[PDB]
C-alpha cells in the first residue's frame, strides 16, 4: 500500500514558465509511475508513461523523469490550455493508487469584471421563490467580493456564490451571485444592489435596479 | 479508435446496490492487451482505483472496497459491469470505467458519470429565463440529484456560454445559471433557446429567452 505524495498541492504561474511537480512514493516502485492530466469538467488523460515516455498525440512541453522514489513533472512553457489538475499514478502493486493532485491554474494580468444584474423574472416568482443573481464576466485574479443590498442595508448569509474555472483561451473567471429570497420578501423593497469589490477596479462597482422597473 | 461510456442510475438509495456498465464501442472487449478497469472520484477520497477484469474472466479489486464488489464482462455486448452492495453516502462519486494497459498505463477513459446515494427521491430542475454587449441567460433550480446539462441553440451557441457549478438551495435541492453574452444588436433578431437536460430523471426542458 503505497503513498503518493504530490508537492504543491496547487500553484499559479505565468504562460511562458517552467513548471515543475514532484511525486514521492512512500518506497521504491522503480519507473512504475504514470502523470495524469484533468482538464476542468473532464476525465484524466494519460499523458506520461513508464515515468517518462510521452503518450502519442501529446504536446512536447510535457516530460517526466526520475526512478525509484522521487519523480518530476515539468512543463517546459506553460501554456493557456494547460490549465488543469495533474495525478501521478503508480503500478508498482495492487492496489493503483494516485496522489492527491497538483492543481495548476495561470497568472495572468489584472482584469475587471463586466457586471449585470438580473432580477428574478415573473416566472419565477409564480412558484413562490425570487433569485436575484448578479454576475461577474470575465476577471482575473479569482477573489471578489460580491456585497448586496436592499434598500441600502447590507444582506448577509442569505447569499450563495458560484465561480466558473479558469478559461482555457484568456485565463479569465467569471463568477454568479445570487440573493436567494422568497417571493414574499423579495416584494416587501424596491432597490436591489449589487456591490463588487475586485483588484482590477479602482473604485467598488454597484448594479441596481428598482423592483419591476 | 475506442471510445468508452459508462450508463447506469444517477441516484441509488443506501443500503440498495449500484450498478454500473461500461459500452466499448469501436473495438473488442475480447483483447488481451488491455485491463477492463474502473475508477472513482470524489472529494473525500479523490481518485481511488476500484478494480478491474480481464477478458479471461480473472478479476482483482482494491481491498478496501473487496466485500461489496462484483465486477463482470460480457464480450457477446463488448460491456463490462461492476456492482457496489449496500452503498453509503460515502460511496457518491463520478465513476469512470477506464482501458488499463495490462502494461499498466489508463490511455482511455470514460466521461465519467455521477453517482449520489441519497434517500430522496429524482426531481427535474425548473427553468426561468434571466432576460435582458447584452448578457442573457437560464436560471436552472429545483432539482436533485446533479447534474444537469445546459447547451444553448442546440449546441450551435457556444462561445462566451459559462455554465456556472450549482449550489445548494435550502430545500436541499441544486440551483445554477447558464449565461451567454450576446451582441446587443441580435436581441431584435436571433432567437435564444437554453437546452436544459436532467438525465437523474429524464427532464428535458427548452426555454427561450426574450427581451
Ligand atoms: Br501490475
Ligand atoms: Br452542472
Ligand atoms: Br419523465
Amino acid at each position: 500500500d503505497i503513498q503518493m505524495t504530490q508537492s504543491p498541492s496547487s500553484l499559479s504561474a505565468s504562460v511562458g514558465d517552467r513548471v515543475t511537480i514532484t511525486c514521492q512514493a512512500s518506497q521504491d516502485i522503480s519507473n512504475y509511475l504514470n502523470w495524469y492530466q484533468q482538464k476542468p469538467g473532464k476525465a484524466p488523460k494519460l499523458l506520461i508513461y513508464d515515468a517518462s515516455n510521452l503518450e502519442t498525440g501529446v504536446p512536447s512541453r510535457f516530460s517526466g523523469s526520475g526512478s525509484g522514489t522521487d519523480f518530476t513533472f515539468t512543463i517546459s512553457s506553460l501554456q493557456p490550455e494547460d490549465i488543469a489538475t495533474y495525478f501521478c499514478q503508480h503500478f508498482d502493486h495492487l492496489p493503483l493508487a494516485f496522489g492527491g493532485g497538483t492543481k495548476v491554474e495561470i497568472k495572468r494580468t489584472v482584469a475587471a469584471p463586466s457586471v449585470f444584474i438580473f432580477p428574478p423574472s415573473d416566472e419565477q416568482l409564480k412558484s413562490g421563490r425570487a433569485s436575484v443573481v448578479c454576475l461577474l464576466n470575465n476577471f482575473y485574479p479569482r477573489e471578489a467580493k460580491v456585497q448586496w443590498k436592499v434598500d441600502n442595508a447590507l444582506q448577509s448569509g442569505n447569499s450563495q456564490e458560484s465561480v466558473t474555472e479558469q478559461d482555457s483561451k484568456d485565463s479569465t473567471y467569471s463568477l454568479s451571485s445570487r440573493l436567494q429570497l422568497s417571493k414574499a420578501d423579495y416584494e416587501k423593497h424596491k432597490v436591489y444592489a449589487c456591490e463588487v469589490t475586485h483588484q482590477g477596479l479602482s473604485s467598488p462597482v454597484t448594479k441596481s435596479f428598482n423592483r419591476g422597473e | 479508435q475506442v471510445q468508452l461510456q459508462e450508463s447506469g442510475p444517477g441516484l441509488v438509495k443506501p443500503s440498495e446496490t449500484l450498478s454500473l456498465t461500461c459500452t466499448v464501442s469501436g473495438g473488442s472487449v475480447s483483447s488481451g492487451d488491455y485491463y477492463w478497469t474502473w475508477i472513482r472520484q470524489s472529494p473525500g477520497k479523490g481518485l481511488e482505483w476500484i478494480g478491474h477484469i480481464y477478458y479471461s474472466g480473472n478479476t482483482n479489486y482494491n481491498p478496501s472496497l473487496k466485500s461489496r464488489l462484483t465486477i463482470s464482462i460480457d464480450t457477446s455486448k463488448t460491456q463490462f459491469s461492476l456492482k457496489l452492495s449496500s452503498v453509503t453516502a460515502a460511496d457518491t462519486a463520478i465513476y469512470y470505467c477506464v482501458r488499463d494497459r495490462v502494461t499498466g498505463a489508463f490511455d482511455i477513459w470514460g466521461q465519467g458519470t455521477m453517482v449520489t446515494v441519497s434517500s430522496a427521491s429524482t426531481k427535474g430542475p425548473s427553468v426561468f429565463p434571466l432576460a435582458p454587449t447584452a448578457a442573457l441567460g437560464c436560471q436552472v433550480e429545483d432539482y436533485f440529484p446533479e447534474p444537469v446539462t445546459v447547451s444553448w441553440n442546440s449546441g450551435a451557441l457556444t462561445s462566451g456560454v459559462h455554465t456556472f457549478p450549482a449550489v445548494l438551495q435550502s430545500s436541499g435541492l441544486y440551483e445554477l445559471s447558464s449565461v451567454v453574452t450576446v451582441p446587443s444588436s441580435s436581441l431584435g433578431t436571433q432567437t435564444y433557446i437554453c437546452n436544459v437536460n436532467h438525465k437523474p430523471s429524464n427532464t428535458k426542458v427548452d426555454k427561450k429567452v426574450e427581451p
